[PDB]
């Protein structure tokens, strides 16, 4: 047996307030995870090998 | 940065929510003490001769 697992973290959550209000701190958060906070752009078309 | 200060302050706001309140109800309660001996305040008289 064998499987893929993409592993994006572990985040808490608290119930009894508003779900959306949690998930737009945890926006930023991911965001500085991937790189994609600030204006980018992406260079892999050298990342190759014949 | 300046994203994560806004959302920072919103979830603070919504975090303000008050969940309930505990408290003791004792008044109207008195201890109770116990009286160990029942106060009778008998005394018998009687005659030197027992008559």
């Amino acid at each position: 047996h064998a499987l893929i697992k993409e592993d994006l973290g572990q985040w808490p959550v608290e119930t009894g307030i508003s779900l959306v209000n949690q998930a737009g701190v945890f926006a930023v958060q991911l965001a500085n995870k991937l790189g994609i906070d600030k204006p980018f752009v992406l260079d892999a078309g050298s990342n190759y090998f014949t | 940065e300046d994203m994560a200060k806004i959302y920072g302050a919103v979830a603070a706001v919504s975090k303000n929510v008050n969940s309930s309140v505990t408290y003791e109800v004792k008044r109207g309660t008195h201890e109770l003490i116990k009286v160990p001996t029942i106060p009778h305040n008998l005394v018998l008289i009687q005659s030197d001769n027992g008559k």
